[PDB]
């Protein structure tokens, strides 16, 4: 490891990623300078039955680094396994993209060693990508429109941003109707299913175990259990995990890894420590609540007021917490520990 | 139309001009907010803030290579003034009404009123005028570059004994010589400026209690709050999180509700300059005898002989005076939002306005030998450029710019 | 004195400074910034303090401990007060 | 009053950062510079009201050591001689330090270092430290046939003859079986860090004394620290609200042969009764601290050309004869040491 | 006057009256003997290549050399001339040498003074000598008013064919110029004017060229699309003035991942051919450093790299290092890394030279880059400023050159080791401009970082070394074009 | 403006990089040889048929360089070679400046080259050229800049150097 | 009368332009000395200008624009040290923008026009 990819360095990488396993790596658009934003499928291409899509964007801002490289060192861990049990099952039951950088203008722009604590943070129009995004509550950012482009044409299940400045997991809706900066929590229909997917990824990381992060500009952030709100945390106008639950039906998680945005390289592999089981166990929990088929039709839930719609082959993967629920088509099932419980309409 | 400004040596010619354009009733009214008073048909000229003279380049021009700044005198151009000052005094209380910070805006003259004796306005004798100000102490913008409780030698031992044991490591009384590695218990020739120590509320609402205690816990004098009170540091090293619950002068960003202003919505000044000299607001002035000894800590300390102070600093937006009440006596005459003090302030005056300023320098002579710190704007691109009209032409004040910015020793 | 020390404003217009009027909502940490007017003239900034004295904080509030105050019985000069080697 | 003064290089030509943090307690820590400048210092009474001083500076001679060790004059060295007039220096004199002309006239003192405080967090500095570089001043230089002169006028000052900030009585006849010499002491907050008050303000103080309210003395041949009772000189000033400020007349501490004369009222947008608490008149302009310096010699430098700075120096040190002349068997050698046996105040 | 008495006092701050500054400095100095009051032919041939060939002599002179802006202002100093002035030049300088000793050095080390040696001392008024000054070499007097300096020895070089001479070679004898010998008690000065040299730029322009136009009304003129230059095709608005001159530079990324992996330092490098030798083009015409958010990128060849404190002499890292940008300049100047245009034939042009109604910028100066440079006795010059920056001067500062005087212990070449050490004040008189900006918003002030560091920046460190952290440019003020 | 200084920037949100600029709009020269202190900046002499200014920018975004300006804060030889050979846009002539390719009309006199192998050559010893020719605008304002060479204006003409009370405002 | 004519210079300039500099003392000015560690990888290493890496030194001036007949050892042979040779290239650009993969390009300098700091001299007479 020990070293950043650069230009035609994260192509490269991808490409020896995949030549190592299977995958597919494409671009689902440019940035502003024309660098291609690269995707990495394991299994552009059709979109095969029964697979629940998993896409992890990172590099969201160009400065936080750490979700670059361990986006790349899963990449490369995922086919060495399946090429090599629990990767082999992940990547034959789960369809899952990978996507080291949306923003590779401000990685190119970003510095060594600044750790945060200008800088690359937003792309090369100046505009924030984590704020570019429609809120419930373009053309100058090619790199977000291309994302929601990317994202209608598919039916993404469960999605995970990796970012910097901080080390924690914050689950959707990071604004808040009243727009106050912290303090006000904004609860989702599916909090529920966003705080244990939190949960999940926090217990395998060997410091987001303990909700205080240890680093310069807080001290006291002790966040309970490693997970938090992002409204909660700070609030973020137009962010993407929002969007992701609103005008999609994702279920996208923030993850914040290391408080040092931009770590010198020798520190990467550490950092892959830190996250090669975490990251797996993320995708590995897409197979969680009911899983069926049914053709655009909506399936929900009684109690949650969050409707989602089936794919284009009727196929619907209702993320839940263990438990008993009344589903509902329009046009009592159990959910355990585990593999998520067919139903079939 | 002149809306110039002219450097020429220690003097500074500030003018400005400015587009301008009711009912006596008998008003009046918690029993700490009930009022009696006289709402006059009178219109009033008020130019008490900064940025009606100053405009955000000037105010650059003048905080970063001057160690101190007092208006000489004003020439108004246009009704009545009150030269021998008869009615009350409604300017100096950070009234809105004044001339607009950008010269392009028009305003409206605001209504005059007073409380309590009656008067009756039409009883004097109602353009242009001057006035002279009076000779009143160069305000101190600048910070110290050495903090009171250090400026001793760091090499040298001093002659005096302080007593530092009482107790064999049985009692007994042992003294030793102040030196650079106990320089708290060295002999000092001066104590900090006096404290009305105030709550401390973190900008971090986490931190703070979850109870309604902006009035109930408030420094309030008797039942007003001192807001801002006396000239006090909002907060210590690495605490720039805290500040007093009602000891800052808070200002007004651009459309910021009436009430119910957030956080993101307000701009809060920070006195720490002022802590190498003023203690800090929300921590106890110190700590006295009370009798096993007994120690008392003490959160309001007036004045003592050995005691130096600096004032509040001002802003651009901050007042720029105020009158001293006619009052028989009184200790350090200096307005508590920070400014000038005048027994005889320019008189309140009840199409174009114009109002030119000279105000005399004080040439900054340090042979400090490292780069200070000046006020600079954000070099990185911003959507709109900072003190400057935005798309749909509102003129706005990002922050609030201090004054003391030049450094200077104790 | 015709007037008084706290009462010798503009009873019609309203301040530019701001003053922190509440801390919690109506209940959850927040802050809250309010204009000085002729409503609430007791919050508004003065210049001046009188020659119980007043209140004082008496400690740091936190989440955990409220903030209690303390009655001045006896207060010293202080700057904008107006009412031998030396005197006063 | 004559004196013998020898100065020595200090910090070897260097100006040397110098700081104290935490990782000690907080309320010690500091940061600043010492600075190869020594400085004159006649604060004491023993080296009404001061009118104007003289003060001159004659007789130098600069010599060498060179190591046995053998000592040679050095008649074409010089040394660098000014005063702060302008007070652009951060004035340490009035802290009371050491290094101030002998109270005997025979007795040859050595220079005091002067070195200055700064801005400090911790042990690390702030934006708004300062660094004074003490050659960038203009400076006379005295060889051993040059002399320096200079004249300051003393401000107007009332001529040297209440509120009370509560001290913790002590007594002399050995009090509390606990240290409360520090904990319960009476101090001042400022920045978060606790300074003790020490002597506070002027108060009444036969055993009875304030903990740390009081100007204590040092016997002759007395201990730097933990000094017996034997060995100080405790000097004498003869609802409960136990603080209170301005209201009222008092007193100022009264001065003593062996205590400070002047201090500087620090440049301040206000102060109450500007009398230092140590006794002694306050001075906004006070007399200019007098900085004094060997002028590096260099040792031979190398054939070829080096860009680093000269860091080899031929040992120097300067003696001479320095005059203040100010217009306004006890006390006697025993083995030829001068002691001071009780401290005489004005009153 | 006398062996006991002082010839000099320490002179060393700086006075401000209005527009003008005077900035006086005195530092110790200390002149060892040079090549054993020899001159000795040196030289560099290919048998090293051919285009490090040298000819040349060194001389047993030393030379006074205070052709760095550090030298005279403070940090301070700087931050008053670059946040209050658009445009500074020398006036006039005073040059004093004083408490001059002579030492003489005996092993068995050590080291007493010679009463009766003396040094010779003397100005090239005239310019008879190799102009040796404005080289950027080591030597200046220190930033630091404490610091003792070593003098450095003086050289110079002539026409080489390889490592030999030429007919046309000239040699110098620096003792056959009248100098004036000074005892332990005399002293040396002289004044010297310069001549007018026009204000150097401490301002960044407020507009590009390209942008002088009204955003609102459309142009009376047609370009072929026809159509009218309006706001929306402001490119095609036809414009008064071009760009700067162009030599492009290769293009090199202080992120060392996304340069190439080659060692291309020099054969990439811009460099310019004269009489067969090619030679680095270092620091170039004054362009732009580099485009807008591209920070990053710095041309190979074409800025000031100054060397931070404790800085390898050769193989430094980038973090020892303090790289000047001259971004101020993209207003006018072309970015130095890419092409200069595109012509028709089309073709990027990546040289251009000076074309009518072209206007750039000069190379910006720095608180530790040079102030002056001679300019070459030529018949012709464009633009006849330096390349480094500061003032291009036709009769610069004369060189002071130092020597100690031989003792002796054929020609005799027994000497007695000596070396002397005394003062030298160098005062200069600055002319300032001041600004007069209508600008509402507040500009960039250069000011230093509030929050809290281990050790004050422009000052010395605990070890008692001073240091300059980074290199503070001049053009902070904005002056629209 | 309706009496308003409104900020006018335009992005490459349709319009290219070459066309982005911010500025100001304020609510405040045409045919031998022929704000008194030059404070504002000088958008006379660019062949325009309102007083609005531009300032730096970096696309739609302003960086901190860029200067607001207020007005109402206010109170050569006789007119009778070098190449840059000339050829719509993609092989028009242009130069490039700050990453930003402006066509060069109707540059040095000698596709865009008038008023509506050695390609290009700058200044050499011994060169003569003559001036475009006038009809169109009378004079330009020279830059201030530290160097220019033939300070003419490649526009034509004469290059000079010196050529119930309420807080909200009212509107 | 003749006008104030340019005082044409008959002599031969002593010095070559890029050997103006002090040939015993470094330059505080570094330069690129590097780029690639001498598997061999990418890094910045940068050296002070000095008596043996004397091409690579900062200097003030250029020569004038592309004139000496001839070099060393092949008439204007008097102006060769200010004046490039008629019979060669003027200087050494960038032609391409470097990338990971695309190697830098070079150009050679045929024409090149005056440029700031740039010096020459005038054919000589007869």
């Amino acid at each position: 490891f020990d070293r950043y990819y650069h230009e035609e360095e994260l192509e490269s990488a991808l490409r020896e990623a995949a030549a190592a396993g299977l995958a597919r790596l494409f671009s689902i658009g440019r940035s502003v300078e024309g660098r291609p934003l690269w995707v990495l499928r394991l299994t552009a291409g059709p979109l095969l039955p029964g697979r629940p899509q998993v896409k992890l964007v990172g590099n969201m801002h160009g400065d936080e680094t750490v979700s670059r490289q361990v986006l790349i060192y899963l990449a490369r861990e995922l086919a060495a396994g399946y090429r090599r049990p629990r990767l082999v099952r992940l990547l034959n039951t789960t369809d899952v993209y990978l996507l080291p950088s949306l923003n590779p203008d401000g990685f190119e722009r970003a510095r060594e060693g600044d750790c945060g604590f200008a800088s690359g943070r937003d792309n090369s129009r100046g505009r924030d990508l984590n704020r570019s995004f429609p809120d419930q509550f373009l053309d100058e950012v090619p790199e977000v429109r291309a994302l929601i482009e990317w994202i209608r044409r598919n039916k993404f299940v469960l999605s995970g941003n990796l970012h910097g400045g901080s080390v924690v997991a914050s689950y959707p809706f990071d604004d808040s109707p009243e727009h106050k900066a912290t303090g006000i929590y904004s609860k989702t229909s599916d909090d529920e299913v966003f705080k244990y997917l939190a949960k999940a990824y926090a217990s395998n990381h060997p410091i987001m175990k303990t909700g205080e992060p240890h680093c310069p500009g807080d001290e006291d952030e002790t966040f309970k259990d490693g997970i938090t709100n992002g409204a909660h945390w700070y609030d973020v106008e137009g962010g993407m995990q929002d969007y992701n639950y609103v005008w999609a039906n994702c279920f996208e998680i923030t993850l914040e890894l290391s408080c040092c945005k931009y770590p010198p390289a020798s520190q990467l592999r550490q950092e892959w420590e830190n996250n090669r089981e975490s990251l797996i166990t993320l995708i590995e929990k897409v197979h969680i609540g009911v899983k069926g088929f049914v053709e655009n039709a909506t399936i929900s839930v009684a109690g949650i007021n969050h409707n989602i719609t089936t794919g284009r082959f009727g196929d619907f993967y209702r993320l839940l917490v263990p438990g008993t629920y009344n589903l509902t088509v329009v046009l009592n099932v159990v959910v355990k520990e585990g593999p998520a419980t067919e139903v079939d309409f | 139309w002149h809306c110039d400004s002219t450097w020429l040596g220690d003097r500074v010619i500030t003018t400005s001009t400015r587009t301008w354009a009711y009912n006596y009733k008998q008003i009046s009214n918690t029993n700490d907010n009930t009022y009696f008073g006289y709402s006059t048909p009178w219109g009033y000229f008020d130019f008490n803030r900064f940025h009606c003279h100053f405009s955000p380049r000037d105010w650059q021009r003048l905080i970063n290579n001057n160690w101190g700044f007092r208006p000489k005198r004003l020439s108004f151009k246009l009704v009545f003034t009150d030269s021998e000052y008869q009615l009350p005094y409604v300017l100096g209380s950070a009234h809105q009404g004044c001339l607009p910070p950008f010269p392009a805006d028009v305003f409206m003259i605001p209504q005059y009123g007073y409380l309590t004796s009656f008067y009756c306005l039409e009883y004097f004798p109602s353009f242009q005028f001057t006035y002279t100000f009076e000779d009143v102490p160069f305000h101190s913008s600048y910070a110290h570059s050495q903090s009171l409780d250090r400026l001793m030698n760091p090499l040298i031992d001093q002659y005096l004994y302080y007593l530092s044991r009482t107790q064999t490591t049985t009692q007994t009384l042992g003294f030793s010589q102040g030196g650079p590695n106990t320089m708290a218990n060295q002999a000092k020739n001066w104590l900090p400026g006096p404290c009305y120590r105030q709550q401390r509320v973190s900008t971090t609402t986490g931190q703070n209690n979850n109870s309604n205690f902006a009035w109930t816990a408030g420094t309030k004098y008797h039942n007003s709050l001192a807001n801002p009170g006396i000239a006090m540091a909002t907060h210590k090293d690495d605490e720039e999180r805290f500040f007093p619950s009602n000891g800052i002068l808070i200002f007004g960003k651009q459309n910021a509700a009436r009430d119910n202003a957030d956080y993101s919505d307000v701009m809060l000044t920070s006195e720490e300059e002022i802590k190498t000299t003023n203690p800090v607001a929300t921590e106890e002035y110190g700590i006295v005898a009370d009798n096993a000894p007994q120690i008392g800590t003490v959160n309001s300390q007036g004045a003592l002989p050995g005691m130096v102070w600096q004032n509040r600093d001002v802003y651009l937006q901050g007042p720029i005076w105020a009158k001293i009440p006619h009052t028989d006596g009184n200790f350090h005459p200096s307005p508590l939002m920070g400014g000038f003090g005048l027994k005889h302030p320019p008189p309140q005056i009840l199409g174009q306005v114009s109002v030119e300023i000279e105000w005399e320098l004080q040439k900054e002579n340090s042979k400090r030998w490292n780069p200070e710190i000046q006020y600079t704007s954000n070099y990185y691109k911003s959507t709109s450029v900072d003190f400057a009209v935005n798309t749909e032409g509102v003129y706005s004040e990002p922050r609030p710019i201090g004054t003391r910015y030049l450094t200077r020793n104790l």
